[PDB]
């Protein structure tokens, strides 16, 4: 067995294949319905991916585009209220006779591995392309290149290595940011207080997915 | 709990309330984008239809050119008939003028010959009279002129 | 100590809002400058005006919420 | 509070979703790209149709001009042939008139002169009138003189 | 440390008043610098001007209310 | 200790004067450049300066009342 | 002394984020004035607008994560 | 607490002075830059400088009086 | 006492981060101004911005690792 | 707390003047910026230059003098 | 010359010879029935006499051609007269000498602070008066160090502001009084509070500045024998000259504020 | 509580240095910006370069000397 | 140190110094400044007035010359009119003298006519001798006729 | 104590430093202000002197122009008297010329009348001689000796 | 205290990191804006930029090594 | 308490260096702004750049030796 967060890792993952199948079923000129406005942003994201690089639009797009598309719904998934308001049991709903109240109705992206799962997939494919395109040049030490200028390659490679770790951490923190903010207005007020930024956070989470997509584009940009 | 349920319900209600008002213009924008994509598809279809009907348009232009050719040929035939009629009329008029001039010249030549013959006849009559005047004077005597000369005094 | 939680609660709440409070202050400052020059690209630039505000305001909530994990 | 087994399960679920989504959406992306790119072939076809229409209009104008030129040439040729035939006929008629009428006029003048020369009775009447005309009149000549009549 | 609550009470009150207190300063400075530039879109961007002021003033609220929770 | 309330009195009053002490400085500096450019919208635009401090000065007085309450 | 981690677990999050809570505002508003002259150059600018923001917010993450690595 | 109020008194005055002390740096330097740009307008624009200064200067004096009160 | 190390952990993390937390923000925004000026030298200066990032961000992680030790 | 008053008398003297220690340079800069653009108003604007200089420095003296109550009763 | 800079003569009774601080907030001469005499106030009368003596010399043998003190005081007065005219000529001549009296006294006071030797001058390391059993009453206290004198000037300046306020919208001063509605009520009330604080501010402004130089000179003397104080004294002398100019300028600014 | 004077020394050492230690560059930057403005006028412009330095360099040493007294 | 008596004493000293400066310092300085300003303004006005005075002096000299010329022209015109009247009187006297001369000529003609009466005394005898002179050889007497001479004309 | 001595030494050094640098520039500024004031005073004095001398010169020029105008008017009066005398003399001369011409024409007329009367008397005498002698020679002088005189040959 | 040196270890590492963390940022971005304006004299600027970098980077290592000795 | 000096060591080393260290960047950024427009005045302002560095670095290394003087 696994944790409830790992149990929740397939709630949107199944829909991710289903949405792409729906995307496969609904993809045509002037498509109205499943491919009306979302594909326009996706094309703009593809244009943004094109804005990054033509190779970056397809170097690791399967390793990148789906996760951002999934997290776009995943950001909307986190914004859902009431999921876990009653304890699932693995004077509140589950306070009496506490069975640890493990709610599977929760955002699995809140797990840092789920953020790292998309992060490592893009980071490695960029690194593999970076190994293919630069390899040693990606971490080119350049010993005394310009009168002891070797620190450029060493620090940047460490920073670049830290960046993929940070990117997973930042997404996990952003995922944790929404989860933390979920109870922020809960004890503060009994009605309508969380609405002040929950959609904004979801938009930020949607931006975070775009930022991760941007980071995927940026990692390719760095690989380029 | 009760507070959690109330908070979730209020958040969902606020989300829907904002979503309707935002989606009104957003549905308008989505409909505009769908209409633009459909207009691009319709322009593609119109371009294909024009490419297909280029043959029909060329046939219509060829028919118009053939009609113009027929009109030009008819105008040429009419102009040829009119010019031939004018040429024939001018030839007939000139021939009539020449024939009238010839007949008039013949009549004038006859009149001139008659007048010249009359003048020559007058001169010859005077000459013939003079040819016998001396003989008549000799026969009848020349003293009459002497008598005439005396009568002059 | 007895109030060490309380001062820690006032620690993150008072601190965290400062820089983000400045951060949104910076953003909309030059934003109105940008919108004031061009009122037409407002819809283009207000779009990027709030994405930073989405970041910046959220950052101040981090220690705010963490201090509420000390609040109770 | 991190479970490596739960982390592995979540990673496997995410990777499976990503791979399935890539496999499903590889076709839809190409389909949307082809739907968008059909406008390029549409524009090429529209340009070809415009060129064909322009060529057809030019051909129709050239055909009309050539037909008008041929019509004018035929009309001019017919008018020239008619004028040439008319001029030849007019010249022939003028020559025939100027020959025959003049010859007949000369012959008739000669015949009338001979007949008037034969018609000397008026000349005889002329001599009779000339007789006694202020001479051999009140004093007539001795038996006249038939020599003038003989001369006439 | 009996007054540890009291020093806690006034801790966040003055802290959070600074950055947003600066933050309102930055926005209106940039706003007014543009309001004189653009009196036309003024009424549209005066609303834009108060957008961050609401954001900053709300941040100043958070420190004060938790102080009353303790005070 | 003892001066925990007394140091609390120093906190909010000492801290709170800083940001507004900066923020008020920011607006008027930006205002004057706008005012120097446009002294005609001045009455309309310095109103935003006059209400700009109200967004910030009220924040600065949050601890002052509380300090006298602790007083 | 007693519960010394209480202030410690609230310390870095209040401090380490506000500076990052400022630089993004500098990043945004400076870009806003930069993009305020050319809007469509966002394709090359907005991509570079977030790379530092990613670095910047990563600093804000550090206060959050160690608040429980020491918090627990 | 062995001179805790002595510590307590010695804080707020040093605190609430840097902010306003910065704020003086903002306005007048920005004002003079505008006045350097615009020597013409000097009557009410200079007045707007000083009214903010009076608002700015008062901030640094809030707890200074209160310092000796607790002192 | 008994938490000073725990205090020391949050010390350098909360302190040193804001330097690059502001400095990189200045660099990036200054780069954006430079990129807003011209993206022609972008290859030199975005790397040079990354050069400053390497200069700055490395300093920021100094106390992070030490605190774990 | 044998050095507490010694700490106390060293508290505000370090603080306070930092803003003036920065704001004066700002006051210096923009004025110097202004006179570089506008050398003719120098006969009038340098008067404005020292206006805030007194404003900045006066608050900066507080950390010294008031701390001597701590140091000297 | 060249590199002849040594200045190593500091180590000669610099620390052991001089007292540690021997400073005080204020000094009162006393020794007089009724009003107690103050060495600062006594120096102020001496400062006033010297200023009057400076005024007397220029006034005596006054001539149209400016020369000596007459030329010097003219350009001194003219620039201030020009500055006040540049500031606000609506009522510049109304209290032109009044600011100048504040200006001259502080300029004399700054010059009075510049007077050296007042430190060890005092009647009763060990020194002389401190070595004596009686308390070492220092001599020639700084007249500018009298914050009450500054407060009296500030109160007079506030009265001058009040006199201008008595002219400001006549007795009305409605904008300075309050506003009916809008944000102007809170700002105007704050400004009125700020205006009240402004008179108290200037007195505290100069008092610390005056006390700073005396503190700095004593601190420099306790630190170094003669080298650092000479660079330090000139800074204070310029600061004292600036503050003296600044003092009446703020009053002129307050007058300019009251002019609005 | 030994060393309480030693830390008391370092108080004005750090705080008193950063403030003036920043404005000097602003003095430098403002001057060097105006040096590029008009090298034409240097005697009556760079005159002001050291005017604020005395207001700045000497200001820092205020806490320096009193800290050594603790030392 | 919050003694109010020292504050009052300092205020009194400051007020006395201010009053002295107003009496001594402020008054002479204001007088000197006003005198300098008045001197400058008077110098400017005097320069303008001097230029105006020079121009007015030149104009006045020209005007006096013009007035003198006008008066001289008037005197000359009056003299010319008187001279014309005198010349007319002279012409009239000349006409009277000419009339007297014509009268004397008529008188001389009358005297000549009177002297023509002496012809009867002389021209009678002159003709008688002339008749003898006319008679070649001096015939006269019987050949002459004194009655025809007496007839005369 | 030695603190006063050290303060005095520092003050002396500072005064020496100030006099080394500030004394020259302050003296230069004071001298420049004094020179400007002296130049302004000299300019004002020169302007006042110029104005006074200009008023004096304007009065003098007015007097000179008045004197010149008076001389012109006196010359005008003298020329008027002289021209009146000249006109009277010319009129008298012309009158004398006319009178002499009248006398000469009268003498000429007397001579002409004498000559004309003589010619008329001569013509009358010739006519009367022709009348008388022709009458005389008709019968009284009728002698045959006329033919003998005609027969002189 | 048992962790006083441990606390003293974390001060300067956290403390000094801000200066070069910001000053180099000012060095870089100031140069970057300057170099972005014109990269012609960049090679001179970069050397002079490295001059400023060296004048600041060494400051960041002052207490860095010192703390490890105490550690 | 056996380490306050060690704490005070990191105080003077840490504090007092951020400000001047950042102030170097202000000199640097101000320089490269002026350096970005004029190389001929550069050699005149390299000394003026060195004017700031001498004013900056001198105050910067005050507490470093002082810490060892009392350490």
């Amino acid at each position: 067995p696994i944790t409830n967060s790992f149990v929740v890792a397939i709630i949107i993952d199944i829909f991710v294949i289903a949405l792409a199948v729906a995307a496969t079923r609904n993809l045509q000129m002037v498509p109205r319905g499943l491919q009306n406005v979302m594909e326009f942003i996706l094309e703009s994201l593809y244009n943004l991916f094109r804005n990054i690089n033509a190779k970056y639009v397809a170097t690791a797009f399967p390793l990148v585009a789906t996760i951002f598309l999934f997290v776009l719904f995943g950001n909307w998934f986190g914004l859902l209220p009431g999921v876990g308001s009653i304890g699932v049991c693995h004077h509140d709903t589950c306070a009496a006779q506490g069975k640890k109240l493990v709610p599977l109705f929760r955002a699995p992206a809140a797990d840092l591995n789920f953020t790292f799962a998309i992060a490592v997939i893009s980071f490695v494919f960029i690194e593999y392309w970076g190994f293919r395109a630069l390899g040693p040049g990606y971490l080119k030490k350049f010993f005394n290149t310009n009168g002891i200028m070797s620190f450029v390659g060493i620090i940047e490679f460490i920073s670049e290595l830290v960046k993929p770790f940070a990117l997973a951490f930042r997404l996990f923190g952003n995922i944790f940011a929404g989860e933390v903010l979920l109870v922020v207005m809960a004890f503060l007020v009994p009605l309508l207080l969380p609405l002040p930024f929950y959609g904004f956070e979801v938009f930020v989470g949607f931006i975070q997915a775009l930022i991760f997509a941007l980071l995927t584009y940026a990692f390719l940009n760095i690989a380029v | 709990p009760t507070l959690f349920i109330a908070q979730l319900i209020n958040f969902l209600l606020l989300i829907f309330i904002l979503r309707a008002l935002l989606y009104r213009p957003v549905m308008n924008l989505l409909n505009e984008r769908t209409r633009r994509i459909e207009e691009s598809v319709r322009d593609a279809e119109k371009v294909r239809e024009q490419l297909a009907n280029a043959r029909r348009d060329y046939e219509a232009e060829i028919a118009r050119a053939r009609q113009e050719a027929a009109k030009i040929v008819a105008q040429a035939q009419e102009r040829a008939k009119q010019q031939e009629a004018e040429i024939i009329a001018q030839a007939r008029r000139e021939a009539e003028r020449l024939k009238e001039e010839a007949r008039a010249q013949a009549e004038q030549e006859r009149i001139r010959m008659l007048s010249e013959a009359k003048s020559q006849i007058a001169d010859l009559v005077t000459l013939t009279a003079s040819r016998v005047l001396g003989a008549e004077l000799q026969a009848r005597g020349h003293d009459a002129l002497i008598a005439e000369s005396l009568a002059a005094l | 100590m007895e109030g060490l939680n309380l001062v820690a609660t006032a620690l993150a709440v008072g601190l965290g809002a400062i820089g983000p409070g400045v951060g949104i202050g910076i953003i909309v400052s030059g934003a109105v400058q940008a919108i004031g020059r061009n009122p037409e690209i407002e819809n283009r630039v207000v779009t990027y005006m709030f994405i930073g505000i989405a970041f910046t305001e959220a950052l101040a909530i981090f220690g705010l919420v963490i201090a509420f994990l000390i609040g109770f």
